């Protein structure tokens, strides 16, 4: 369904080899929501669909984490 | 040798002291920032730092549809669309907050102007804001565009079929009967062209005021 | 001095939950920085609203002129906005019906944003 | 090294994850099938065990372990 | 300048304005003493047979200079509390919301572009 | 008290009252209009009906929509046309015999 | 119309020396070319601001000090400094 499955689970260790480099901002908190936008979405989802969801968070990473200090 | 519209004064009876004075200033601030030679219908992005903000810049980009304006009061709209939403920002060539003019696209149009693009589709308003510029020859004529744009359903800002605004940049072929144009046409005064009393020639004004302009330098 | 680090320490010390800070570049025209953080209660969000502009203007600030506290009228959702910083303080499902983390962190890929389309207007025939 | 330590350690800290319900976790607990860890869920395993083990992991066959005898011996044997 | 009975665009995503309904929303009330309402003044519209408050967030008349002016007279629709009814805006906002005197940082949030 | 015709149908406007009727129509299980109308199936939203009733009685108008670029007028069918008729159509009883206090009388 | 008005409390942003020119805050009654009358306002505030300047008048030819050209007010943004950046 993904564009790969193997860059799927990349993102997701990346973002969060990233979520313990912050500072000002409840650490725990970001575990927990990203944890959640994969799980809710990733589940279920069709090629269009997913390609979008994790260009997304592609995009997102390559941004300083969404300028998430 | 193109001179800034704004140079040229109006006729009237105010003294051509209040002009000269306003020249001087007019050219400082050109030194301090270039003002690009632009035409309506050209596409321009001006750079301008935000009041609201702590000095951040904004940055619009849009073709200009009207200029107007006399002297260090001088300004000129620009129009675009952004998220299906068009917007028209009025700014002032002289205004202390704008960083930079740029010419992105420099042409003519048929029309000196262009506000009933606001009735147009909206393809013809419609312009990249992340274009990049295009090239210009500066030893030769600028290009004049014909493009002759197709309106929307009839009712509109105004009528622009009638004699008196000389709209030469719409297809009024396909949006008018040739009835509604014949109708149209009992608005005209033919007379107003050929009468000798009502035209203000500008050469020699502009020819002095163009070596005033080059001996500043 | 008052800056992002005193303000997250002053939030921090009143126990607030969830705060989040995410920088905004300098291409849009809002702010420096973007704070949102939840709170317990109506009673707490309004204690905590009370106590940053109290600091604020203890803290230096004198010629910084003077900033408003809104939301008051609303029971759930306040919002402070400092010259260069703007601090959301909200209830937890206030917070995730508006989703503003989400919003700013992703600036044009949001879930909710992307439902919203373009249209056009051609007769019916 | 512990060779013991390193089991109860990956051990203690498998326990710990209420994620995983621990309701078996012997030293051959099957990540996948006996915890049902989707690939995303056995990975944050490995990342949260990286961290108690001063990390160094790579993924790369992280994702093959499937069971804390394996683990153990991933790392005992890189460390 | 949008008066009484002037017909608006809510440009939102909530459901009060975005289901298509044969009729736009009109409004009956400007909260000023002056009756005209400009960029950053509520007014309250009768939209589908509901009483509800909004703020003006774009007009067609011109302003002064340096400000943009709309093609369409856009309103955003803000509760009773204040808080704003829908959670995102798409179309571009005028950046003098935040400086104009009264409460728009919760709009200006909900907002990702401004012109 | 509208629904019956005893106070005049422009001060609610006809389209806060034609919703009424699919409601009531529906919930009362009078399913009478979609044979009347010739619609494809039941249903609960007056956009829809509505639209339908309005094909069925080649009615429509040129009405005035505010888009983002500035007023368009766009030939539209009739929703009010169509309100009016489902109304007239009900209050004539070709749409069946209805008891509006439902449960409060029984009560 | 034809009548005589007075405008209160018109603030001076510049004066020219060379031309003799006076740059007043917002409108005069008057057409162009009008001749006006011009004193110190009158208004309760500015009641002894006439303190700094030239109280008899001011004299070119005692020629304590040659002023310059253009006399400016330190809110005005003059021509010819650089753009304004509310850094
Ligand atoms: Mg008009």
């Amino acid at each position: 369904a993904p564009w790969s499955r193997e860059a799927v689970l990349c993102l997701y260790r990346a973002l969060l080899r990233q979520g313990r480099e912050l500072r000002y901002t409840d650490r725990d908190f970001y575990f927990a929501s990203i944890r959640r936008e994969f799980r809710k979405n990733q589940k279920l989802e069709n090629l269009e669909a997913r390609e979008k969801q994790l260009e997304k968070g592609l995009v997102f990473l390559h941004s300083k984490l969404g300028g998430l200090i | 040798r193109f001179l800034s519209p704004e140079f040229i004064p109006p006729r009237g009876r105010t003294n051509p002291l209040k002009f000269k004075i306003e020249r001087k200033d007019m050219l400082d601030r050109r030194k301090v920032l270039p003002i690009p030679e632009f035409y309506v219908g050209s596409i321009l992005r001006v750079t301008t730092a935000d009041p609201y903000a702590s000095g951040k810049t904004s940055q619009f980009l849009g073709i200009c549809i009207k200029r107007s304006g006399n002297g260090l009061g001088a300004t000129f709209t620009l129009r675009n669309t952004i998220e299906g939403q068009g917007v028209e920002i009025c700014f002032e060539l002289y205004n202390p907050r704008i960083q930079e003019i740029q010419v992105v696209k420099l042409e003519k149009r048929l029309d000196d102007n262009l506000l009933y693009l606001r009735d147009a589709l909206p393809e013809y308003s419609t312009f990249d804001v992340n274009m990049k510029p295009v090239p210009q020859e500066a030893c030769q004529e600028v290009p004049v565009n014909k493009l002759k744009v197709k309106m929307k359903p009839k009712p509109w800002s105004k009528r622009w079929e009638r004699p008196n605004f000389n709209i030469k940049g719409i297809r009024f072929d396909l949006a008018l009967t040739e009835e509604q144009m014949k109708e149209a046409q009992k608005w005209n005064k033919p007379w107003i062209e050929f009468d000798m009393m009502r035209e203000y020639d500008t050469s020699k004004i502009e020819a002095a005021l163009w070596e005033e302009i080059e001996a500043s330098k | 001095k008052f800056d992002i680090d005193m303000l997250v320490s002053l939030l921090r010390q009143e126990n607030a939950r969830d705060i989040c800070v995410i920088q905004v570049p300098p291409e849009m025209r809002y702010t420096d920085y973007f704070v949102i953080g939840s709170g317990t209660s109506t009673r707490h969000l309004h204690a905590m609203v009370h106590y940053l502009v109290k600091m604020y203007k203890h803290l230096k600030c004198r010629s910084d002129p003077y900033v408003k506290i809104e939301g008051k009228d609303a029971d759930d959702w306040l919002c402070v906005d400092f010259g260069s910083m703007v601090i959301h303080l909200m209830l937890p499902e206030t917070r995730e019906t508006y989703e503003l983390e989400k919003l700013w962190t992703l600036r044009s890929f949001d879930d909710q944003l992307a439902q919203i389309a373009a249209e056009t207007l051609p007769e019916d025939f | 090294l512990t060779l013991d330590g390193i089991k109860d350690r990956v051990l203690y800290v498998l326990k710990l994850y209420d994620k995983i319900d621990p309701e078996k976790l012997s030293v051959n607990s099957h990540f996948m099938k006996d915890l049902g860890l989707d690939s995303l869920d056995q990975v944050e395993i490995i990342m949260a065990m990286e961290d108690e083990f001063g990390f160094e992991i790579p993924d790369i066959d992280a994702e093959k372990l499937m069971c804390p005898q394996e683990i153990v011996d991933y790392i005992a044997d890189k460390k | 300048a949008v008066q009484k009975m002037t017909r608006v665009r809510v440009v939102d995503n909530s459901a009060l304005g975005s289901t298509p309904y044969h009729r736009p929303p009109r409004c009956i009330h400007v909260y000023n003493k002056s009756g005209v309402g400009k960029v950053g003044d509520q007014i309250l519209l009768a939209i589908r047979g509901q009483k509800k408050k909004a703020l003006i967030v774009g007009h067609r008349m011109p302003g002064s200079r340096m400000t943009p002016k709309f093609d369409s007279n856009n309103v955003v629709l803000i509760e009773d509390n204040g808080n704003p009814v829908g959670t995102r805006i798409k179309i571009p906002i005028p950046t003098s919301l935040r400086r104009r005197e009264g409460e728009y940082s919760k709009v200006l949030a909900i907002a990702q572009n401004f012109v | 008290l509208a629904l019956c015709g005893t106070v005049l149908d422009h001060l609610v406007g006809e389209e806060t009252m034609a919703d009424y009727l699919l409601y009531t129509l529906n919930r009362h299980g009078l399913f009478g209009y979609v044979q009347h109308y010739a619609l494809a199936s039941a249903c609960d939203q007056i956009e829809w009906v509505l639209k339908n009733v309005a094909i069925k009685l080649r009615k429509t108008r040129k009405v005035k929509v505010l888009t983002g670029t500035g007023n368009v007028n766009v030939i539209q069918p009739d929703y009010a046309m169509a309100a009016r008729d489902f109304l007239r159509t009900f209050r004539s009883g070709l749409l069946g015999q209805v008891m509006l206090d439902r449960d409060i009388i029984p009560a | 119309g034809n009548q005589n008005r007075t405008v209160y409390g018109l603030k001076v942003w510049r004066v020219n020396t060379k031309h003799n020119i006076i740059y007043v805050n917002g409108s005069v009654p008057g057409h162009k070319n009008c001749l006006v009358k011009i004193k110190d306002s009158t208004l309760p505030a500015y009641k002894d601001s006439c303190k700094n300047l030239p109280f008899p008048t001011y004299f070119p030819d005692g020629d304590e000090e040659e002023l310059p050209e253009d006399l400016f007010d330190e809110s005005v943004w003059q021509p010819s400094e650089p753009s304004i950046t509310f850094a």
